[PDB]
């Protein structure tokens, strides 16, 4: 049966040892070691230029931790004791102890540049400024996870009596705004496997009874989460509630299956870190325990791809021993067109609302549009070679540039389809009129 | 009385 | 423990037989029979003047099926194979295989002249054109039922944790719009009752544990559904954000009870087909097996009626007794005024947004207004006969026509209620003043 | 196994006795006594001078009851019989019988000067006029509680397969408008405390499985509820459904604990009746019978106070031991500023939407503003004593009167913080510019 527990982004259990990771993100990670009745904590950065790695001793046994590029926040789930540490020396650290009801415990904590947030098993929400001045208290569903990027904050909530849900908000200093409040979440649960399989990974489920492996904002503020099924999900169109939707953008298991030559190397596990545009930052872990250890192994990089393939069909198409399986060009072109379309739309929405950060992202969008038409031309040519004029004509509507339509005319000539040459030229003339208008 | 509803019917 | 299962609208189980119906609707019905290790499928139409009945042999075990006026769609929940057959010879039959995960199955499918849709147990939504060209993939709760009309799509979902929910959306040519997204669905549930372990009942809930029998859009494009309790439910005010609500518009059990003479003829069941104005198209099934048998019985029709009825009062008022029980004028007038008001409002919404779809609705609307005032005049005269001036005056405010108020004045005079005559004359004067503005 | 119930707010069980209360509120209370297979009902008032107390014999077993300033409504959940009794004799006492399905029962009823509502175990909503004339019928999740004020109605719904949830609507002359419909309720169910099923408690929860003592609108028309957490909850931002949030505004366990000198006495309980501005109106209950008994005690009053203290720290700060704890200035000023802020905001919403309901609220709001700035000045002075320039400056931004800013300048000078003096006067200049603009 379910029970409430604390969490922090991508921590590890102690396992057999006296040390563990408390949390990880793109900026860095935090670790701690137990020394009889005391603890020692260490803070690490990937930007070695910008920051200094440092350490200090904890007597109170913190079990909660949250990191950003301004400071680190620490908490104790039973005693209610908390501490915030800026990265600078100038603003000295400060501490507080929060009231708790009998058996109540803190489940998660998070912080913006000016806001501090605490949640509990009994569904109480409390908030303070960067100097601990209390602002407000609210009563909600029990919270299980929290994350933030500048003023944008993303929350997850769960109850036996209300289901699984999420919230999205922006703590603007001009004003605070809610985009979603405890709306239903479609995430894949792990409980059936935990109850039936008896896999001796039970310690991980004790450590993380929700099985939510990690969650973070993209490099452009999109909300993202990695499921217990080892799939990456991203929320699209969040700015428009009648169009907002959840998208499955990468399955790790399918990648390892292809990488192994179509084999079941279950000894390999993927530990996610952060999402950089189109590429996942992750650790590839091997052996008994599905999470990394010390000293930290180097990260890896991996691209997202749409779920379109089938194992049996690809085995049939395929049919040195570990060679990665060969794929039909139709699947590759189809997947590219879908991936190009989704990427372009997300980038377009980002530019439409938040603009360019660097001054060149429009060029990437142009490249995506070129890739999109290129993929469609290959699929179109396949339809023409099959002499399916109806399907080829339907595909021709989706092409953007007249360069591509001209190429489609040449392709139709090679296919010896003058009817399709005619109808494409009708479309080109119609679209030329629309361009003249 | 029904005759008045007959008027409303006519 | 619970297991998700596939569904097709108004299809039957096998029973203790080698044959069943896959789906049935206003266009036609699909039936199949076992022939050794194969099955023969027949597509029959209620208009074989427009259409042609045809048949073929199924070697795939297509356990899902959907019928429209363009063609028939077939699907296999385990293998993921699908097939579409246009009724015409202008366009070809074609097949495709959907990329299902291990443990996944397709729960239902739908097709319109512009789109083809697939849903799965693991909550994956996939969409294609009528040639199989793919468009997108989306994630929801586990999907359990589907139906569509042109661009409008109505979906039902179920979770052990989020409960029962529905979504209503339109695949608009600009973009996909959600009108409602996984909002809770209010249907009654049978399975907790031990009485459902009767043989005929148990087979249906093994075949269809949801207990739904069918779901479809009205003759005016509004969602409708027929559930385990044999009540027809219609979503009203769906075009209004703050007013959308589910209305119980027909209790078939009550109609059978009355029409049987006030009798408990549980040997009779109703199989729904489609809704046309105020009248439902259905099959009246008789015997132990609650689903229609072979060869298919004939179409029947039943009117929607408001739930005013009390058995004991109707028996007392009524007291060859198999003939339908008498209804008092008060109950008849009350039920008519409610039904007239409901029908007028639904039709008004239709004409304001969908226009005259059939070219006679202004005439129906005028008749409904006359029926509405006439029913209120009956109730008014009853209040006047009771000498309740306040109740009569309140009923007078509900009348629309000044002609109705003229009738009400004359009724008030004959009821010897001069105070009511004066007050209605004040109302008539006020309304005439308002009409002069 | 769970079971649905009929219910009425603030009534009581019998215990083992021959008498109980059916409902209680600030206007009055309804009590009844068993006379063999007949019952005597009495309607009593906290102004019996305006409203005649009256009593009559119930030969029906009315198990539902609702009281207002015009009359009392009674209901029989099994037979469907209902009866309305005006307190005057200008309006008649009248009776009606409502249709019910097999095993269906009326779960709750409500009545106002403009609307009447009935709910059932099968989730059917029915609405009527003050004469019992029907208006509409609707299908919902199963209804467990109802309350109303003018056209505004609040409802609670529950199912194991849809969760615990509420609806807020206004049954206006234009139409029934939904502010929220079947939205999740953030309240702790009593059965969470499964191990507390002692005999005395078990009788009460068999009488009231929901545990809620009452639910009502504030003196300012805001929904409020009191649950098994022994805490009063108020819905904020209800007039703006994008922004709605539940607030815990008073814990009776904390108050009784403090009032006992900070002691765990197991002997006194609070029975809520209504919330009037900052003060709960309630009856104090003592001993094993956690429900009030006969003769009814005289009403009591208790102020709302925010849940912002730690028990152990309060005891240590306090260190005649039964006298209520001496609270530090910091804690007192903290809670004062939060309570002042909450009250000012809620009253602002009241007056901006519904205007002055009593004709003096501007004075109350001005008094709250004075209390707010004075509380902040205490906290500011404490921060200056700690010499936290940043926290002191942050507190300065939250003051509202330039008099308080001037006092802050004097405090800063006494604290010998010239930088803070300079920056405060920069703020005063900025606010003077805002005052000039």
């Amino acid at each position: 049966k379910f029970r409430y527990m604390p969490f922090s982004p991508a921590g590890t259990p102690f396992g057999f040892t006296d040390r563990r990771y408390l949390t990880m993100n793109e900026v860095g990670y935090v670790s701690t070691v137990k020394n009889s009745e005391q603890y020692s904590i260490t803070v690490s950065f990937f930007d070695v230029g910008r920051f200094r790695e440092y350490h200090f001793e904890d007597l109170f046994g913190y079990d909660l931790c949250f990191l950003n590029e301004k400071g680190t926040l620490f908490g104790q789930s039973k005693t209610g004791q908390i501490q915030y540490r800026p990265h600078d020396s100038i603003h000295s650290n400060w501490t507080k102890i929060i009231p708790l009801q009998a058996g109540e415990r803190i489940t998660s904590v998070a912080a913006t540049p000016v806001r501090v947030i605490v949640g509990t098993s009994l569904g109480y929400f409390r908030s303070f400024n960067q100097f601990g001045v209390p602002f407000a208290v609210e009563k909600t569903s029990p919270i299980v996870a929290l994350t933030a990027q500048n003023y944008r904050v993303f929350s997850v909530h769960y109850s036996q009596f209300h289901g699984l849900s999420y919230s999205l908000s922006e703590l603007g200093t001009s004003s605070k705004r809610y985009y979603k409040r405890e709306c239903p979440l479609p995430m894949s649960l792990p409980n059936i496997n935990s109850d039936m399989k008896k896999d001796a990974n039970l310690d991980y489920y004790n450590f993380n009874p929700m099985g939510i492996k990690s969650l973070f904002f993209s490099s452009y503020g999109d909300p993202c989460i990695f499921g217990s099924d080892n799939t990456l999900l991203l929320l699209s169109k969040w700015r428009s509630p009648e169009e907002s939707k959840w998208l499955p953008i990468l399955d790790s298991n399918m990648e390892i299956w292809k990488m192994s030559g179509g084999k079941e190397t279950t000894d390999i596990h993927v530990w996610p870190l952060a999402l950089a545009y189109d590429t996942l930052n992750c650790i590839l872990v091997k052996g008994k325990h599905i999470w990394p250890e010390f000293p930290l192994p180097l990260p890896s990089e991996m691209e997202i791809r749409m779920p379109v393939f089938v194992k049996s069909k690809l085995l049939e198409e395929n049919k040195e021993e570990d060679k990665e399986i060969q794929i039909p060009v139709s699947m590759a072109a189809e997947e590219e067109y879908l991936r190009s379309k989704v990427l372009s739309e997300l980038l377009t929405d980002t530019l439409e609302n938040d603009g360019e950060m660097y001054g060149n992202e429009n060029e990437v969008l142009a490249a995506l549009n070129g890739a999109y038409d290129k993929a469609l031309l290959r699929l179109f040519a396949s339809a023409c070679s099959d002499q399916n004029v109806e399907k080829a004509l339907s595909l021709a509507h989706e092409l953007k540039q007249d360069r591509a339509l001209t190429a489609a005319v040449k392709i139709s000539e090679r296919a010896e389809l003058p009817s399709l040459v005619k109808k494409i030229n009708n479309i080109r003339e119609a679209r030329y009129e629309q361009q003249l208008k | 009385f029904d005759d008045i509803l007959g008027e409303f019917e006519s």
